[PDB]
């Protein structure tokens, strides 16, 4: 399994290469809070 | 260790009267592992420490 | 769950690391040092991922599974460790599928 990701190395970073963007993205805007609403 | 069992002393247990010969494979079983092996538990504990 | 996942979740990435460098040391004492190139360098590391490899997968693949539990967890408390068992099972999850590809 590990070969064929590899085998499509570009594929990979590009994916990569946009997963740490747009989490980045996500991260930056993810909401704020203390503790989950336990109520 | 399980690896290193079955490749080096797996050939060399026909003979009886013979547990010295395994311990080769146990002892290395545990020196390349080291290295890994304190580097996981460092890091394991490492950074759950903080 | 994060800050928990971290110190487990990077060991699983070294053990590969560290290793190829030992398939790489071993390519060393075996032929002649000062030259290699893609071939036998890029196949010493899928041969240096694939033994040790799929056993840190199934340890990360062990431990995430193995706390799943804690999600039976009812009421208010539930509540609390709700998005601690998430998140660990995210990074997890998500450096095992990052250590294989």
């Amino acid at each position: 399994i590990i070969r064929r990701s590899v085998a499509n190395r570009f594929l990979v970073l590009m994916g990569a290469l946009f997963l740490s963007i747009w989490g980045t993205w996500t991260i930056i805007n993810t909401p704020v809070d203390a503790l989950p609403d336990l109520s | 260790l399980r690896h290193a069992i079955e490749a080096v002393p797996s050939l060399n247990n026909p003979q009886t009267f013979s547990e010295q010969k395994l311990d080769e494979a146990l002892y290395h079983g545990a020196v390349l592992r080291v290295r890994p092996k304190a580097m996981t538990v460092a890091v394991i504990i490492a950074g759950l420490l903080p | 769950g994060i800050a928990i996942a971290v110190g487990a979740m990077v060991d699983a990435a070294i053990v590969m690391i560290e290793n190829a460098h030992k398939r790489l040391e071993e390519w060393q004492h075996q032929h002649p040092d000062a030259t290699l190139d893609n071939k036998t360098r890029w196949q010493v590391i899928t041969d240096a991922s694939v033994e040790v490899g799929p056993a840190l997968f199934i340890s990360l693949l062990i431990i995430t599974l193995s706390f799943i539990p804690i999600f039976t967890l009812e009421g208010q408390e539930g509540r609390l460790f709700g998005p601690l068992a998430f998140t660990k099972t995210y990074a997890m999850a998500g450096a095992a599928l990052l250590a294989i590809v």
